[PDB]
C-alpha cells in the first residue's frame, strides 16, 4: 500500500480551553471573534438596521395612497361624482376602429 | 435627495437606452444595405490597381 | 449600488492582507457592515424603482435578494470557520475569497438591469460554487456532483444566451425597462414557442423542476456547509428572479405554454415530499424539501397572478432563510459525529436543549406556521393556484400534509427518543453555531413582524 | 471526517491513452 | 544543434507566414506556405526518435498534398482570368478547392486526423509553434478571399470540426492530443465566422493563441505529458494551479473569462446572419469541450492526486519561469472580458 | 490577414506582374492588353459588387 | 553565506533595475506629455 | 503613519467612500432632464442653481 | 469590413482625423483596470517564480503597471477612433440614402388596437 | 541560469577549456573496500574534484543551508532500518534504492556540470552506472519485487542514456569473507547484520554485468587490495591511460553545450525520476505529501526562492 497518514481523531476542544466559543483554538482570538460577531451582528446590524427599516417613511406610497384615497373619496362624495368611474381613460380621447 | 432625482435619472437612462437601440437597428440596416450593394465606405472589396498598367507604346500597334 | 459593490470588492484585499490570526474576525465584521450598508435601498418612498446607474438598478423584487445575499455572507463565514481550522492559511483565505466573490457576483446579478449582463454574472456565479463543492467537499462524489451541477446549468443556459441575442437583434436594446415598456406581443408560432422554451429552461434548470432536479441533492450532499447555504438560499431564487424578469416579453403564449411545467411542479412537489418521508440522509431530506418549495415557486410564477408573484417572493426569502438554518443545524450534528445518517443520532434534545429549540423553530418554519412568512408565501400561492383552477387544492393539501409529516419526523427521529449513549464525542455547544442559528432565526421573526418588505413587485 | 483524496485506483484510471 | 542553422531555420519559420500575409500574389502566398512547411520540418524531427520521424513524415506528405491542391487552384485561376488573385468572377470549383486545401493545411475535420498524430510524438514547444504559428498563413489567405466563399461548405467544415474536436478531446488522455483537439474545435469556430466577419475570426485566433501559449508554457515547465503528470503539479509547482484552472475555464468559454468573448460575439454575428441552427449546435459541442477541460481541472487543481518519493528532491531543487510571457498572457487571457468593446474591431 | 507593408513602405515586390496588361519585358503585349486595360479601368474605384 | 551554492540573484541586477525604473519614468512622462498635446490639439481643432 | 500596524482597517471604509463618490459621479453623469419632466418642471427659485445635485 | 473605405491609409495606427477626437481622461475605468491587470501580472509572476508576492520586484511591478497603462491608452485611443469613424460612416450613408431609411411616423395609443390577453 | 545559447555564442566552449586531466573517474567496489580513501587520494594527486558516495542526504547537503534535513524530507530511506529488517511490510528497501539512484543521478549531473563549466576532472564514488548491482542484489535476495525492478529499469532507461559514461572505471575486487571481516571490524551494529549471500550477490552482479558493459565503452582498472591500499600505482595507471573509445571522442562544442544545458537544469535532470507510475512502495498520497510539503516550506531558507529569504539574510529583497 501507499505511504499515507491515517485518519486523525478529533480532539476534545474543551479539554484544553473550557471557555471555548467555537471560533479559534487560542483563547484570545476566540473571545475577540465572539465579541466581534456579537457586536457587529446583533448590536449594530440587528438593531440599527431594524430601526432604520422601521423609520423608512411612506414605504411604496402606502400612507400617501391612504391620504389621497381619503381626499378623492371625500371630494367625489361631496360633489356627487360617481366614486370610482368604471372606465379609466376618457372615452372621448380614445379612437375606436370603424365597424 | 427625493423622488424627483430618481425620476429624472430614470428618464435620462431611458433616453440613452432608446437612442442606443435605435442606432443599433440603424447599424444593422446600413450594414445589410451596404453588403447587398456596396456603395458606401464599407464592404469595399479590392480590384487590380490602375497604377501598374503599362500605357507606353508597345512593339505591336494593336494594343 | 456601487457603494455596496465596492466595499465587497475591497473585502478581497482585506482577506489577503489580514494577519492569519485576524482574518476571520476582520472579514466577518466588515461583511456584517456591508450588509448594514446594503440595507439602505429599502428606502423606497415612491413607486419609482431606484435606478442608480445606467447599468445598475434596484427593485422591490431585487432588494430582498440583495439584502439576503449580503446578510448570508457573514453567516457562511461563521459556518465554514470551524471545519477549516486544521488547514493552510492560503487555503482558508482562498475559501473566503470564493465566498466573497460569490457575494459580489450575486449582488451584481440581482442589481443588473440588462439581461445579457445578468447572463454573464449568472455563469460567473456558476464558477466558484463548482470550485467550493469540488475542492472542499468531503466525500468522493463531490466531483460527480460538480459535473452534474455545472453541466445541468450550462445546457440550460446556452439556449438562454441564444434567446437573449435573438431578442437583442429583434428589439435593439435587451434592457429590462425598455423591454417592460415597449414589450411586443408574440404572434403564437412554433418559433415563438421555441423562444419561450429557450428563455425559460435555463431558469427551470436552475431552480429545480421534477425532471432536471437530480443535480440539487448531489450538490447539496457533497457540498460543504457554506456551499449548501449559498445554493439553497440564493441560487434557486436566482432562477426564480430570472423567470420573473424575462416572463414580461412573453405575454400572449405563457397562458398555454406554462401548462406542462405547472403539472410538473405540483406532482413533483408531492413526489419530493414523499422522498423526504422515506429519506435516510438529512442533507438529502433538506435538499428535496427545497425542491418541493421551489416547485411551489415555479407554479406561482407560471400562473402569473399578482397574488402568485407576491407569494413567490415571500416563499423565496422565507425558504432561503429556513433552508440555510436547517443546513446549519444538520452541519452542527455532522461536525459532531462525522456522518450524515439520520437514524444514528437520536436523543439529542437531552444533551442539546437550545439546539433542540432551534431545531423545533426551524421545523416550524419549514412547515407553514401562520405567524411566519413561510405560511404567508405558501398560503398566497395556494390562493392564486386555486383561482387558476379549483382542483389544485388537492395537490396542495397532499403536499402540506406530507410537509408536516417529514418535518415532524425529522424532529422526532433526530431530537426525541432515547439518547444513543455510545456517542461520547458530543461536545456541548459552540457559541459560534448557536449564534449562527440565532442569526438565521431572528430575521425570520423580524420579517414576520413586517412582511411589507418581502412583498414583491405586484403589491 | 477526513476529506477524501484520490487513491492509487483513482490515479490509475487516467492512464491508458484512451480513457 | 548549431546557432547558424538555428537562425536560418527560425528565420525561415518567421518568414513564411510573413510573406504569405504581406504578399498580394497567390504565387507568393504559396511560396510562403512552402517556406513555413519546409522550415518547420527539421524543428519537428529533432529528437530523432521513431515517433518524431513518423510525425515529420505525416506532416510533410499532408502539407505537400494540400499545397499542391492550392497551386492547382492558383494555376486554374490564372488560366481562367490571367491574373494572380481571385478577384470576383473566378470559378466556384476553384474556390472550393482552395477552401478544401487550406482546410487540410489548417487541420480541421474531416481533414483533422493527422493533427493529434503530429502533435503527439513532438516536443511541447514545437507543438506550441505548430498549433499557433502555422495556422496564421492559411487563415490569412482565407481572410483575403473574404467574400466569394461557399458558406455551405464553410459551415459544414466548421460544424464537423467542432463536433470531432469535442469528441476527440473528450476521449484523449495525452495532453498534446488534448491541445490538438482543442485546436480543431477553435479552428472550427474561426472558420464558422470567416465568411461573415474577418475581424471576428482574427479576434478568435488571437484569443486562442494567447490562451494556448501559456497552457503550453505550463506544460513545458515540468515536461508534463499525461493527465497524471499534470496531476502531480501540486507537489511540483503549486503556484501554477489557479492560473492553469482559470485558463482551462477560459478555453472552455465560461463567463466571465475572456474566452467566453469569441464564442459570444461569433454567436452574435451568426444571429445577425440567421444561422441559429449552426450556432446552437456549435454552442452545445463547445459545452462538450468544456467538459473535457473540466475533467482536466479536476485532475490537476481541485483534487490532489498521489505523489511519489522523488518529488521531495524536485522540491529541493530550484526552477526558472519566463518573465513577461507566461503571466502577461495568462492575465490577458483570463481577466480581459470587461475590455470586450476594445477587443472587438 | 492581408498586411500592406508594400503599400505602407511604397515598394512593389510583387505588384507589377499581377495581370496580363502590366509591364511586359521589352515592349510586348499579352494578347488581351486592351480588354484587360478597359476592364481594370472600369473596375477601379468601385470595386467588389459594383464592379461585378 | 547561508547557502552552500551561491544563488543566481543575491544582489540586484542593477542594470535591469535602472533600466526598468527609467523606462517606467520615461513612459509616464511621455504619456502625460502626449495626453496634454492631445487635449490641446482637440481643443484647437474644434474651438475649446 | 503614527498608528501603523493594523493599517488594513481603512480598506473597506475607503472602498465605501469611493463607492459613494462613484455614485455621485454617476448622478453628475446623467444630468439630463434637470427640470424637463412633465411631472415636476418647477421654477428655478430666486436663490437656487439646480433642483437636485 | 471598413478596410476598403476611401482615405484608409494602410497600417496606420492613428491617422490625423483621430486628432479631432477627445482622448481618454487618463483616469477612466478602462485604464485603471489595465493598470490593475498589470499589477496582478506582476503579483502572479512573483508567485510563480516563488518570490514574496508584493515585497519583491517593485521595479518589475512598476514596469508592468506602466507598460499596461501605456499600451492600453494608445489602443483605447485607436478604438475610440474606429468607433467614431464607424458612426460617422453610418450617419453619412443615412444622409446619402434617405429613401431607404424613411422617418416612420408612429401613432399614439389611441388609434392602435392592441389585443388584450386576460390572465384569468 | 547564466549559461545559455548567448553565452556559448559569446564563447564558453567546453573543448576550449578542456584539459588532459578533464576525466570522469568512477571508483567502485563492494560494501567495505577502501574506495572512499582511494578516490580521495586519486583526486588529491591528480588535481581532480572528489565526490564522495551520494547518500540519502545528498540533496539536503547540496541545497539550502547544507545541513541534513529530516528523515521524511530527504526520502524515507533509513539504510539502518534496511539493514535491520529487509522484506518489510512497507516498501523501505526499494524506496531507499530508488532514492539513492535519484541522489546519484543528481550527483552525476553536478559532476558533469562542474567538468563542463570549469574543465576540472571529477572522481566519483560509485556513480549511477553501478547502482543496478545493489538493485539486482536486492531482487535476487528477495528483498524487493519484480514490479520494483521494472520501475527502476524504466527510470534508468529514461535518465541514463542522456549523459556520458565515466572516462575511467576503477574497480576494487575483494573476496566476500574479506568484506565480511572488514564489516565486522568496522563495528556498525546495523551493518553487521548483512548477508554473505547478499555480498556475494553484489560481487556477482559487478563481475557479470558491470565490468563488461562498461569495458565496451570505457577502460576498467580492476585491482586487488594489495594493488590498491597504495594509491600511487593507480594514479600512475590513470596518467598513462589511453582514452581511445567511448562517446567522449565523437562530440563537439554544441553537443557539449546542449549537455551542459540539460545538466545545469536540475529539474530536467530529476524529471523522469518522478514518473507517475504508482508503485505502492514509492507513491505517497495526498495528505502525507501535503503535510510534508508544507512543513518543508516552513523550514528556514525554504519558503521562497534562495535569493529571497529575509529570515536568513537577503537584504535587497525589494529590488530583485
Ligand atoms: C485580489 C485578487 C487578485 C490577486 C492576484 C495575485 C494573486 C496572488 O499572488 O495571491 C497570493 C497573495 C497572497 O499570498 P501570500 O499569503 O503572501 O503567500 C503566497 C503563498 O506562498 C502561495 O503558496 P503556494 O502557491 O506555494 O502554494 C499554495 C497553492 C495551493 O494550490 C491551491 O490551493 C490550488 C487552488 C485551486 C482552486 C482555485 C482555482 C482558481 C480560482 C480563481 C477564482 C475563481 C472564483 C472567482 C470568481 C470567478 C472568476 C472567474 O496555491 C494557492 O493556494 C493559490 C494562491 C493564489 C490564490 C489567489 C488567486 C488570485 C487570482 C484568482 C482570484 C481573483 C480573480 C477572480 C475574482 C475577481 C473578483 C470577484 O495574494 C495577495 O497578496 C493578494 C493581493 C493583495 C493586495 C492588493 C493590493 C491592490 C492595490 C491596488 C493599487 C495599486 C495598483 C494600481 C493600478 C492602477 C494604476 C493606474
Ligand atoms: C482601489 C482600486 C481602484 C483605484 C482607482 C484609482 C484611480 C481613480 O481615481 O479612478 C477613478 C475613476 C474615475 O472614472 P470616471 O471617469 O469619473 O467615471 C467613473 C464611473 O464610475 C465609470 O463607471 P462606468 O459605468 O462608466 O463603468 C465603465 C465601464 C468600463 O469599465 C471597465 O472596463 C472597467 C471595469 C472594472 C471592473 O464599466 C463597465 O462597463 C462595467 C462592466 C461590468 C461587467 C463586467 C463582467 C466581467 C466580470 C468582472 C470584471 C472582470 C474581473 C476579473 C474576472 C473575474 C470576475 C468574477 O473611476 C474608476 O476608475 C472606476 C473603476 C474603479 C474600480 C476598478 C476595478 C477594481
Ligand atoms: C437543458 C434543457 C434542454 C432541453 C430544452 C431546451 C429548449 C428546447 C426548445 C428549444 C429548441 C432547442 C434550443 C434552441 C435554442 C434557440 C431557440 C430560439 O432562438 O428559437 C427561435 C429560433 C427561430 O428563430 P426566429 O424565431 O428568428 O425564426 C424566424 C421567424 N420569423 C421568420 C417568423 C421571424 O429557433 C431556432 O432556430 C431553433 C433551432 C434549433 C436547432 C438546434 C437544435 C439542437 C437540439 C435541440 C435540443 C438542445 C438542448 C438539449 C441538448 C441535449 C441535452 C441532453
Ligand atoms: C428586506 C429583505 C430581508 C432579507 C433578509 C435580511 C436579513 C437581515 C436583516 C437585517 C435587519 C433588517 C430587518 C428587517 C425587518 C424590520 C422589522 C421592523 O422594524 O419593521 C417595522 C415595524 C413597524 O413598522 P410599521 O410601518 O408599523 O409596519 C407595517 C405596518 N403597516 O417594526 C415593528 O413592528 C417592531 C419590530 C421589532 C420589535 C420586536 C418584535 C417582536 C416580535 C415577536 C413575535 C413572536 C412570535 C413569533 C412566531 C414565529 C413562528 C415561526
Ligand atoms: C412533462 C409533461 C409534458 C406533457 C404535459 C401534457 C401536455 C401539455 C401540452 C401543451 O403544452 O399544450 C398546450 C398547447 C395547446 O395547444 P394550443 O394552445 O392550441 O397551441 C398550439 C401550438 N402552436 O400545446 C402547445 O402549445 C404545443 C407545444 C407544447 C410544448 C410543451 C413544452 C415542451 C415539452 C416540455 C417537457
Ligand atoms: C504592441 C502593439 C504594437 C503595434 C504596432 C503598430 C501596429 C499597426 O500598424 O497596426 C495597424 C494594423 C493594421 O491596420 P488596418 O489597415 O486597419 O488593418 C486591418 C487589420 N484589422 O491594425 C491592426 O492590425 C488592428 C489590430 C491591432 C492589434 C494590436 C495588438 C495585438
Ligand atoms: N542498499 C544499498 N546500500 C547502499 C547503496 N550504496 C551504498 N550503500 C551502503 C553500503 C554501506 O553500508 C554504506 C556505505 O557505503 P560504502 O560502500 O562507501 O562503505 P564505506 O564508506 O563504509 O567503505 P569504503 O571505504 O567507502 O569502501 O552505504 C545502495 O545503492 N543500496
Ligand atoms: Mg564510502
Amino acid at each position: 500500500q501507499w505511504q499515507e497518514d491515517p485518519e486523525p481523531e478529533d480532539e476534545n476542544v474543551y479539554a484544553k480551553n473550557p471557555d471555548f466559543h467555537g471560533y479559534d483554538s487560542d483563547p484570545v482570538v476566540d473571545v475577540w471573534n465572539m465579541r466581534a460577531v456579537f457586536f457587529f451582528g446583533f448590536s449594530i446590524v440587528l438593531v440599527f438596521g431594524t430601526t432604520f427599516v422601521a423609520y423608512v417613511p411612506d414605504y411604496r406610497m402606502q400612507e400617501w395612497a391612504r391620504r389621497e384615497a381619503e381626499r378623492l373619496v371625500k371630494y367625489r362624495e361631496v360633489n356627487g361624482l360617481p366614486i370610482m368611474e368604471s372606465n379609466y381613460f376618457d372615452p372621448s380621447k380614445i379612437q375606436l376602429p370603424e365597424d | 435627495d427625493g423622488p424627483e432625482k430618481n425620476y429624472e435619472k430614470t428618464l435620462a437612462i431611458l433616453q440613452i437606452e432608446s437612442e442606443k437601440a435605435e442606432l443599433r437597428l440603424k447599424e444593422q440596416e446600413v450594414r445589410r444595405l451596404m453588403r447587398a450593394r456596396g456603395d458606401g465606405p464599407w464592404y469595399q472589396f479590392p480590384t487590380p490597381e490602375k497604377e501598374f498598367i503599362d500605357h507606353s507604346p508597345k512593339a505591336t500597334p494593336d494594343n | 449600488m456601487l457603494k455596496i459593490i465596492l466595499p465587497s470588492l475591497m473585502l478581497l484585499p482585506l482577506t489577503w492582507l489580514s494577519s492569519p490570526k485576524k482574518t476571520w474576525t476582520n472579514v466577518t465584521s466588515y461583511s456584517f457592515l456591508i450588509s448594514l450598508t446594503s440595507l439602505t435601498l429599502l428606502w423606497q418612498t415612491d413607486e419609482n424603482y431606484k435606478n442608480f446607474s445606467n447599468m445598475f438598478s434596484s427593485d422591490p423584487l431585487s432588494t430582498p435578494l440583495i439584502i439576503l445575499t449580503a446578510w448570508l455572507l457573514p453567516l457562511m463565514l461563521m459556518a465554514s470557520q470551524n471545519h477549516l481550522k486544521k488547514d493552510n492559511n492560503v487555503l482558508q483565505k482562498l475559501y473566503i475569497s470564493m465566498l466573497i466573490s460569490l457575494q459580489i457576483l450575486l449582488i451584481m446579478t440581482f442589481s443588473a438591469t440588462e439581461l445579457i449582463m445578468f447572463y454573464i454574472l449568472f455563469e460567473a456565479t456558476l464558477i466558484p460554487t463548482l470550485i467550493i463543492i469540488t475542492r472542499w467537499g468531503n466525500q468522493t462524489e463531490r466531483l460527480n456532483a460538480g459535473i452534474y451541477f455545472l453541466f445541468y446549468t450550462l445546457i440550460g443556459s446556452i439556449p438562454l444566451l441564444i434567446a437573449l441575442i435573438l431578442i437583442q437583434n429583434h428589439v435593439g436594446t435587451l434592457n429590462l425597462m425598455i423591454l417592460s415598456f415597449t414589450t411586443h406581443t408574440l404572434d403564437a408560432s412554433w418559433s415563438n414557442n421555441l423562444l419561450w422554451l429557450a428563455c425559460m429552461m435555463a431558469f427551470l434548470i436552475k431552480m429545480p423542476l421534477y425532471g432536471v432536479h437530480l443535480w440539487l441533492p448531489k450538490a447539496h450532499v457533497e457540498a460543504p456547509i457554506a456551499g449548501s447555504m449559498i445554493l439553497a438560499a440564493i441560487l434557486l431564487k436566482l432562477g426564480s428572479y430570472g423567470m420573473i424578469r424575462i416572463s414580461i416579453i412573453l405575454d400572449p403564449l405563457t397562458k398555454y405554454m406554462a401548462y406542462p411545467f405547472i403539472l410538473l411542479s405540483l406532482w413533483g412537489m408531492i413526489m419530493t415530499s414523499s422522498i423526504c418521508l422515506r429519506q435516510t440522509d438529512l442533507k438529502s431530506l433538506i435538499a428535496y424539501s427545497s425542491v418541493s418549495h421551489m416547485a411551489l415557486v415555479i407554479a406561482s410564477i407560471m400562473i402569473q397572478t399578482p397574488w402568485s408573484f407576491m407569494g413567490a417572493t415571500m416563499l423565496m426569502i422565507a425558504h432561503g432563510l429556513t433552508s440555510s438554518l436547517l443546513f446549519c443545524l444538520a452541519n452542527s450534528n455532522y461536525e459532531r459525529i462525522h456522518s450524515r445518517t439520520m437514524i444514528m443520532a437520536r436523543g439529542l434534545q437531552m444533551v442539546f436543549p437550545l439546539m433542540a429549540t432551534w431545531w423545533l423553530m426551524a421545523s416550524l418554519a419549514n412547515l407553514a406556521l401562520p405567524p411566519s412568512i413561510n405560511l404567508m408565501g405558501e398560503l398566497f400561492i395556494t390562493m392564486s393556484l386555486f383561482s387558476w383552477s379549483n382542483f389544485t387544492i388537492i395537490l396542495m393539501g397532499i403536499n402540506i400534509i406530507i410537509t408536516g409529516m417529514y418535518s415532524m419526523y425529522m424532529i422526532i427521529t433526530t431530537q426525541r427518543g432515547k439518547l444513543t449513549n455510545h456517542m461520547i464525542n458530543l461536545q456541548p455547544s459552540h457559541t459560534r453555531e448557536l449564534t449562527l442559528m440565532a442569526l438565521h432565526m431572528i430575521p425570520l421573526i423580524l420579517l414576520t413582524t413586517s412582511p411589507k418588505l418581502i412583498t414583491g413587485l405586484t403589491m | 471526517a477526513r476529506q477524501w483524496q484520490p487513491d492509487i485506483e483513482w490515479a490509475e484510471q487516467f492512464s491508458g491513452a484512451v480513457m | 544543434m548549431n546557432p547558424i542553422t538555428l537562425a536560418i531555420i527560425y528565420f525561415t519559420i518567421f518568414l513564411g507566414p510573413v510573406i504569405t500575409m504581406s504578399s498580394t500574389n497567390l504565387m507568393l502566398m504559396w511560396v510562403g506556405l512552402e517556406f513555413s512547411l519546409l522550415a518547420i520540418i527539421p524543428m519537428l524531427i529533432n529528437k530523432k526518435n521513431p515517433r518524431s520521424t513518423e510525425a515529420a513524415t505525416k506532416y510533410f506528405v499532408t502539407q505537400a498534398t494540400a499545397s499542391m491542391i492550392i497551386l492547382l487552384a492558383i494555376v486554374l485561376n490564372y488560366k481562367q482570368l490571367g491574373t494572380w488573385m481571385f478577384q470576383q468572377q473566378t470559378n466556384g470549383l476553384i474556390l472550393n478547392m482552395t477552401l478544401m486545401a487550406l482546410s487540410m493545411k489548417l487541420g480541421l475535420a474531416p481533414f483533422h486526423f493527422w493533427l493529434p498524430e503530429v502533435t503527439q510524438g513532438i516536443p511541447l514547444h514545437m507543438g506550441l509553434i505548430l498549433l499557433t504559428w502555422q495556422k496564421i498563413a492559411p487563415l490569412s489567405i482565407l481572410i483575403q478571399i473574404y467574400p466569394l466563399l461557399n458558406s455551405t461548405i464553410i459551415l459544414m467544415l466548421a460544424i464537423t470540426s467542432i463536433f470531432m474536436g469535442a469528441w476527440g478531446g473528450l476521449n484523449q488522455t495525452q495532453m498534446r492530443k488534448i491541445m490538438a483537439y482543442s485546436s480543431i474545435a477553435h479552428m472550427g469556430w474561426m472558420l464558422a465566422i470567416l465568411p461573415y466577419n474577418p475581424s471576428l475570426t482574427l479576434l478568435n485566433l488571437m484569443i486562442y493563441i494567447i490562451l494556448t501559449a501559456p497552457m503550453f508554457m505550463a506544460l513545458m515547465l515540468n515536461n508534463s505529458m499525461t493527465i497524471n503528470s499534470i496531476s502531480l503539479l501540486w507537489n511540483k509547482t503549486p503556484a501554477m494551479l489557479t492560473m492553469i484552472s482559470l485558463m482551462l475555464l477560459s478555453l472552455g468559454g465560461l463567463p466571465p473569462l475572456t474566452g467566453f468573448l469569441p464564442k459570444w460575439i461569433i454567436i452574435t454575428e451568426l444571429m445577425k446572419n440567421n444561422c441559429l441552427i449552426m450556432a446552437t449546435l456549435m454552442a452545445m459541442m463547445a459545452l462538450l469541450n468544456l467538459f473535457f477541460y473540466t475533467r482536466l481541472i479536476y485532475s490537476t487543481s481541485l483534487t490532489m492526486f498521489p505523489t511519489n518519493n522523488n518529488s521531495k528532491m524536485m522540491t529541493h531543487q530550484t526552477k526558472t519561469k519566463p518573465n513577461l510571457m507566461f503571466s502577461t498572457l495568462a492575465i490577458m487571457s483570463t481577466m480581459t472580458l470587461p475590455l470586450a468593446p476594445q477587443l472587438i474591431t | 490577414p492581408f498586411l500592406d507593408i508594400q503599400k505602407k513602405l511604397g515598394i512593389s515586390l510583387d505588384r507589377h506582374f499581377m495581370f496580363l496588361s502590366a509591364e511586359q519585358p521589352y515592349k510586348n503585349a499579352a494578347r488581351c492588353h486592351a480588354f484587360e486595360k478597359e476592364w481594370i479601368e472600369c473596375a477601379h474605384g468601385i470595386g467588389g459588387t459594383r464592379a461585378k | 553565506k547561508f547557502y552552500v551554492r551561491e544563488p543566481v540573484n543575491a544582489k540586484p541586477n542593477w542594470l535591469a533595475v535602472g533600466l526598468s525604473v527609467g523606462a517606467s519614468v520615461f513612459m509616464w512622462i511621455y504619456l502625460i506629455q502626449t495626453h496634454n498635446e492631445d487635449v490641446l490639439e482637440y481643443k484647437r481643432r474644434n474651438g475649446l | 503613519q503614527l498608528l501603523r500596524e493594523h493599517w488594513v482597517h481603512i480598506l473597506v471604509p475607503a472602498g465605501f467612500v469611493f463607492g459613494c463618490y462613484l455614485d455621485r459621479k454617476d448622478d453628475e453623469k446623467l444630468t439630463a432632464f434637470r427640470n424637463k419632466s412633465m411631472l415636476f418642471q418647477r421654477e428655478l427659485r430666486p436663490n437656487e442653481e439646480v433642483t437636485w445635485k | 469590413m471598413m478596410n476598403g473605405r476611401p482615405g484608409h491609409e494602410p497600417l496606420k495606427f492613428l491617422p490625423d482625423e483621430a486628432r479631432s477626437l477627445p482622448p481618454p481622461k487618463l483616469n477612466d475605468p478602462r485604464l485603471v483596470y489595465m493598470g490593475l491587470l498589470g499589477y496582478c501580472t506582476g503579483l502572479m509572476d512573483n508567485m510563480l517564480r516563488m518570490r514574496p508576492v508584493m515585497r519583491a520586484g517593485l521595479h518589475r511591478q512598476l514596469l508592468f503597471v506602466t507598460s499596461f497603462v501605456f499600451a492600453g491608452y494608445f489602443y483605447l485611443k485607436r478604438q475610440n477612433y474606429l468607433y467614431a469613424v464607424k458612426d460617422h460612416d453610418m450617419f453619412g450613408y443615412i444622409k446619402l440614402h434617405p429613401e431607404d431609411f424613411p422617418e416612420k411616423e408612429k401613432k399614439t395609443y389611441a388609434e392602435i388596437l392592441e389585443p388584450f390577453h386576460p390572465v384569468r | 541560469l547564466r549559461y545559455g545559447l548567448l553565452a556559448a555564442i559569446l564563447g564558453d566552449k567546453t573543448t576550449k577549456k578542456l584539459h588532459e586531466y578533464s576525466r570522469v573517474i568512477t571508483v567502485d567496489g563492494n560494501i567495505c573496500s577502501g574506495k572512499n580513501k582511494l578516490a580521495k587520494e586519486i583526486a588529491q594527486q591528480l588535481g581532480m574534484k572528489h565526490y564522495p558516495e551520494a547518500g540519502i542526504q545528498y540533496s539536503s547537503t547540496t541545497t539550502g543551508d547544507g545541513r541534513p534535513l529530516d528523515i521524511e524530507f530527504s526520502g524515507s530511506c533509513s539504510l539502518e532500518k534496511f539493514y535491520d529488517d529487509p522484506k518489510s511490510n512497507d516498501g523501505n528497501s526499494y524506496r531507499l534504492q530508488s532514492w539513492l539512484y535519484a541522489s546519484r543521478l543528481l550527483q552525476y549531473a553536478d559532476a558533469l556540470e562542474h567538468l563542463l563549466s570549469t574543465g576540472q576532472g571529477v572522481v566519483l564514488e560509485r556513480s549511477i552506472y553501478s547502482d543496478f548491482v545493489f538493485l539486482e542484489a536486492m531482487y535476487n535476495q528477495g528483498y524487493i519485487r519484480k514490479q520494483c525492478v521494472d520501475h527502476y529499469n524504466e527510470i534508468k532507461r529514461l535518465t541514463l542514456p542522456e549523459y556520458l559514461p565515466p572516462h575511467a572505471v576503477i574497480y576494487i575486487d575483494v573476496p566476500v569473507p574479506e568484506v565480511q571481516s572488514r564489516i565486522q571490524k568496522k563495528g556498525d551494529p546495523h551493518e553487521m547484520k548483512v548477508t554473505s549471500a547478499y555480498l556475494q550477490d553484489i560481487e556477482n552482479a559487478y563481475k557479470k554485468t558491470f565490468l563488461p558493459k562498461m569495458s565496451e565503452m570505457c577502460e576498467v582498472l580492476v585491482y586487488d587490495s594489495w594493488e590498491a591500499e597504495d594509491p600511487t600505482k593507480v594514479v600512475e595507471d590513470i596518467e598513462y591511460l589511453k582514452y581511445n573509445k567511448g562517446p567522449w571522442l565523437k562530440q563537439d562544442d554544441w553537443t557539449f553545450h546542449y549537455l551542459r544545458m540539460l545538466v545545469q537544469d536540475k529539474t530536467e535532470v530529476l524529471n523522469y525520476t518522478t514518473i507517475p507510475v504508482y508503485l505502492p512502495e514509492i507513491t505517497i498520497g495526498a495528505h502525507q505529501g501535503s503535510r510534508i510539503y508544507n512543513s518543508f516550506r516552513e523550514l528556514p531558507g525554504r519558503k521562497y526562492a534562495p535569493g529571497y529569504n529575509a529570515e536568513v539574510g537577503d537584504k535587497w529583497i525589494w529590488l530583485k
